[PDB]
């Protein structure tokens, strides 16, 4: 629901955009498609939907 | 005649066309077809033109 800094053991990667992936950030886990967005996140908020 | 009533009726999708990239391209606006679309929502096109 909001920003994290307490975190499980496991390795990061590097971004792939553009084509579609299983991704996992700050534990949420799904399939799609990544592309930079030009949305204006506050500092207090991490997720958009 | 027949150019005067055609005008009078708004019509939400023009054609029966979405293609892939232009839903991505057009992620900022809401638009509500690429919504239906990416739900599997399908509008069919008549028969006769």
């Amino acid at each position: 629901n909001a920003p994290a800094t307490v975190c499980g053991p496991k390795l990061s990667t590097d971004l792939i955009k553009n084509q579609c992936v299983n991704f996992n950030f700050n534990g949420l886990t799904g399939t799609g498609v990544l592309t930079p967005s030009s949305k204006r996140f506050q500092p207090f908020q991490q997720f958009g939907r | 005649i027949e150019d005067l009533l055609f005008n009078k009726v708004t019509l939400a999708d023009a054609g029966f066309m979405k293609q892939y990239g232009e839903c991505l391209g057009d992620i900022n606006a809401r638009d509500l077809i690429c919504a239906q679309k990416f739900n599997g929502l399908t509008v069919l096109p008549p028969l006769l033109t």
